[PDB]
């Protein structure tokens, strides 16, 4: 039974891995890369400024 | 998963963290990458030796500060890797994860977790090349230690510190020598005596994975993982992660041993290391030395080597006994790295090919094996009452040695040959079948005393253990103390004397 | 406790303490072990007794 359950976990990390493959799909699929773009320059002027 | 989670969300908000600070605008580009070394431009202020964080993922060690070009090696596969993706400066010298918790655990190169136990803590990151203690922070092998198989061990002992080496052919067990080599730390380890414990940690340097699972298995299985840290590198892992493994285990005997408790450690076949360095050598740029292997072999196994000492009280009177383990081909005791190593090395115990299969599951040339300590730092039970048994076991050696065509001359000389034939055939201490500090002596003992040499020497195979268990179950006093006392008394000797009259008899 | 939702962990410790006589010893030696005891001290009573009348003889 532990063996069972330690191989379930590890499909749990495996299953939330092959859902991310999807979910960083979306975020190209999905122009949020133009809502990211500003956050990208935002954090780079701050990095920029930091010194 | 929720607690994944957590740790992505954590691992995440670590790498927006050091995305806003990157401080990363001139750090270098990857020029060239090939058989697990690349070469990359920029990196202009990198340190020397100091671990490279590359785009693709994997990353490796920088040796090579080139004029322009610094050569970093990569630790990992080449797939993934290409030219121009950015090398990062991690901005320190490679570090390995170290401190007690690493327990049970096998890590990676640098200390990667492996097994898929998640994190182990950490008392200490500790650079993978430290300098080792001199002379006044160095002291003598005051404290003897067990080698678990008798295994000519009351021979030729392995104390504080005492840098024993061995060697043998493919498939030669010398693996299963160093197994049963820890699994002795389970009868003083496993207790709480840190006078006794010494915590080994084995090495897995170029072994076939499938290996490293039987280690672990046998590890688990006899209990061995409660006080053996395998530190991995895989024959499918990348080259440089084999050469940097054996600098790994430094770290690691480092993070133990320099708290102040006697701890050991035993590196895996020390070949593969050696051929790591050949690769890591013959590969980047370096120009080849002798026997067609990198120069600097005799520095990189010092290096490995000379970071084990017995450290003195003024350093906590700690150490860090090393069982380094080299290979060769076709049992060769003359060669390049096999040489240069016994001239580094301790101590040597040879492991042949004819006896590998002729006579004995251990097959220890007891002969050619040697530790530049017997006297000091030996088991005071094999010592300090069985001295005289030592140099019986050195004289019966020799009388064995003369064994092979000449005639008999007279009986004093076949008497010799019987009685330490039938030791010979006694001494094999069966694998994972560390029990020794108990009846050490009793071997050569009762041979000098006509009480085992008057049984027949193939019987002994049972003969050994009735003694053995009638000392335990009816000797019980006397073979406790000589497990404690530390000594085997003369009046010890006859008691002794009169339990080997009971096993003679029943 | 390692074992989160094993379900039957509940019902292996059930079985467990539940299986704690699996069965009796067996001294049913009660008679044979008195006649046994009888032949043997006879025999050896009128070995001894024999033995001690050859010494006297």
């Amino acid at each position: 039974w532990v063996r069972y359950e330690a191989s379930l976990r590890q499909l749990e990390q495996r299953q939330l891995a092959k859902s991310v493959i999807s979910r960083v799909q979306s975020e190209l699929g999905n122009p949020k890369f133009q809502e990211k773009v500003l956050q990208q320059s935002i954090s780079e002027i701050e990095q920029l400024l930091s010194k | 998963k929720a607690q994944p989670t957590e740790v992505s969300s954590i691992l995440e908000e670590r790498i927006k963290g050091v995305s806003d600070e990157a401080n990363l605008n001139e750090t270098g580009r990857v020029l060239a990458v090939g058989d697990g070394i690349a070469r990359v431009f920029g990196l202009n202020n990198i340190q020397a030796e100091e671990l490279v964080e590359f785009s693709s993922g994997v990353k490796g060690m920088a040796l090579n500060l080139e004029p322009g070009q610094v050569g970093i090696v990569l630790f990992g596969s080449d797939r993934l890797v290409k030219e121009g993706e950015l090398v990062k400066r991690t901005g320190n010298i490679v570090d390995v994860p170290v401190g007690p918790g690493l327990l049970g655990r096998v890590v990676d190169a640098l200390g990667n977790p492996i097994d898929g136990k998640g994190p182990i803590d950490a008392a200490g990151r500790s650079r993978a090349q430290v300098k080792a203690p001199g002379i006044l922070p160095r002291r003598s092998v005051h404290e003897p230690v067990q080698t678990g198989l008798k295994a000519v061990d009351a021979l030729v002992p392995i104390g504080r510190g005492q840098r024993e080496l061995i060697i043998g052919d493919r498939q030669t067990g010398k693996t299963a020598v160093a197994l049963d080599t820890i699994l002795n730390q389970k009868r003083w380890n496993n207790g709480s005596d840190e006078s006794k414990k010494l915590y080994c940690v084995y090495v897995a340097v170029g072994q076939k994975r499938s290996t490293v699972a039987q280690l672990v298995q046998t590890l688990e299985q006899h209990d061995a993982m409660k006080y053996s840290i395998i530190v991995a590198a895989t024959a499918s892992e990348a080259a440089p992660l084999q050469y940097l493994a054996p600098f790994t285990a430094a770290s690691i005997g480092e993070w133990f041993r320099d708290n102040g408790k006697h701890a050991l450690i035993v590196y895996d076949d020390l070949s593969k290391q050696a051929v790591a360095y050949r690769q890591l050598s013959l590969l980047l740029r370096r120009p080849p030395g002798r026997e067609a292997y990198p120069g600097d072999v005799f520095y990189l196994h010092s290096r490995l080597l000379e970071r084990a000492a017995k450290l003195s009280e003024k350093e906590g009177s700690g150490s860090l006994t090393a069982l380094p383990v080299i290979e060769t081909q076709g049992g060769d005791v003359s060669a390049y790295i096999p040489t240069n190593v016994i001239s580094i090395t301790d101590g040597q115990i040879f492991l042949e090919a004819e006896l590998f299969y002729k006579g004995i599951r251990p097959a220890i040339n007891v002969g050619l094996s040697v530790s530049r300590v017997g006297s000091a730092a030996q088991v005071k039970a094999l010592k300090q009452v069985a001295g005289s048994l030592k140099l019986f076991l050195a004289q019966y050696r020799e009388v064995a040695a003369f064994a092979q065509f000449g005639s008999d001359l007279d009986a004093s000389t076949k008497q010799t040959l019987v009685r330490g034939e039938r030791l010979t055939q006694l001494l094999k201490q069966n694998q994972y079948s560390p029990l020794a500090t108990e009846e050490q002596v009793p071997l050569i003992y009762a041979g000098v005393n006509g009480h085992l040499d008057g049984i027949e020497l193939s019987r002994i195979g049972e003969f050994e253990s009735s003694f053995l268990s009638y000392l335990k179950s009816n000797h019980n006093e006397l073979l406790t103390e000589i497990r404690e006392k530390g000594e085997l008394s003369k009046e010890l000797l006859a008691s002794l004397k009169s339990a080997t009259e009971s096993f003679v008899a029943t | 406790s390692v074992l989160k939702n094993t379900s039957v962990i509940d019902k292996i410790e059930s079985y467990v303490k539940q299986y704690k006589p699996v069965k009796i010893d067996a001294s049913k030696q009660l008679q044979v072990i008195e006649s046994f005891e009888k032949h043997a001290m006879t025999n050896a009573k009128e070995t001894e007794s024999l033995v001690s009348k050859e010494l006297k003889d």
